[PDB]
């Protein structure tokens, strides 16, 4: 029912990696400063994914056991997550409570950043979905470090490896639901459901990224490697 | 080809 010693070692463990990442203040703040056009927009997009990947790669290195996989399935891993940890992440910032009327202020701006209405409703439709759950920290933190060791994953060649690495962690969320949400008990099958959805935007990421209303998409070498653009 | 990522996942 409780956490494990050994449990309380990992959570911890994965908290500290995880509170190194850019303060979602920071973030805010650039976006609810001034109303930028979409070139600007697009342009803060690509500076905050790289940012975002490199943080990801120190955090990911810091997973226990990672090290001990096969170096094409780390990158495998690796490839098949950016994408869903960075929009993971910006349903934390956006569900971050701000002073009154802020919140309303930074759906708008981001409405009108540049991205297409066809994605502007379904990633909506997500960070309300997870703002419902009420996540804590532990949680967003666990669920990231979930979405990166998935052996379901497309390319791996051994997939018992990385399923010895995701058991734990989903051995140490379950008790976290179990404990913060006892009112809830279905809580650790919400949040392993919104992974499904989490999924359709990678799907779609390319396409996100193209139709965006810019004159040119300008991408830097790391984020050609991440995503499927040229 | 995934070259950045393989540097940025050997070094240390
Ligand atoms: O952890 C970090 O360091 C770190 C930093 C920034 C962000 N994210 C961002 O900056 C971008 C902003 C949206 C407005 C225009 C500029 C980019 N961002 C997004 C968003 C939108 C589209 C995409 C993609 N479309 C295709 C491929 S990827 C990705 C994210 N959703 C957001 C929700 C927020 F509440 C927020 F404050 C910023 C948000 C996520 C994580």
């Amino acid at each position: 029912m409780e956490l494990t010693p050994d449990q309380q070692t990992l959570l911890h463990f994965i908290m500290d990696s995880y509170n190194k990442q850019r303060m979602p203040q920071e973030i805010t703040n650039k976006i609810l400063k001034e109303a930028f056009s979409a070139e600007e927009n697009f342009l803060i997009l690509t500076e905050m994914a790289t940012n975002h990947v490199q943080v990801l790669v120190e955090f990911t290195k810091k997973l226990p056991g990672f090290q001990t996989l096969d170096h094409e399935d780390q990158i495998a891993l690796l490839k098949g997550s950016a994408v869903e940890a960075m929009f993971l992440r910006s349903a934390e910032i956006f569900n971050k409570k701000l002073p009154s009327g802020h919140s309303d202020l930074l759906e708008a701006r981001i409405r009108n950043s540049g991205i297409s209405d066809e994605y502007i409703t379904p990633m909506f439709s997500f960070y309300k979905s997870i703002g419902e759950l009420k996540m804590t920290q532990e949680e967003y933190a666990l669920l990231t470090a979930i979405v990166i060791l998935s052996p379901d994953r497309q390319y791996i060649k051994d997939r018992e490896a990385v399923e010895k690495l995701q058991e734990p962690l989903l051995d140490v969320l379950q008790k976290l639901c179990k404990i913060h949400q006892p009112e809830n008990p279905q809580h650790f099958a919400c949040l392993l459901g919104r992974l499904t959805e989490l999924r359709t935007f990678n799907h779609h990421h390319a396409e996100m990224l193209m139709s965006w209303r810019v004159n040119d998409h300008k991408f830097t070498p790391l984020l050609c490697e991440i995503w499927d653009v040229q | 080809d995934h070259q950045l990522l393989r540097y940025l996942l050997d070094k240390d």
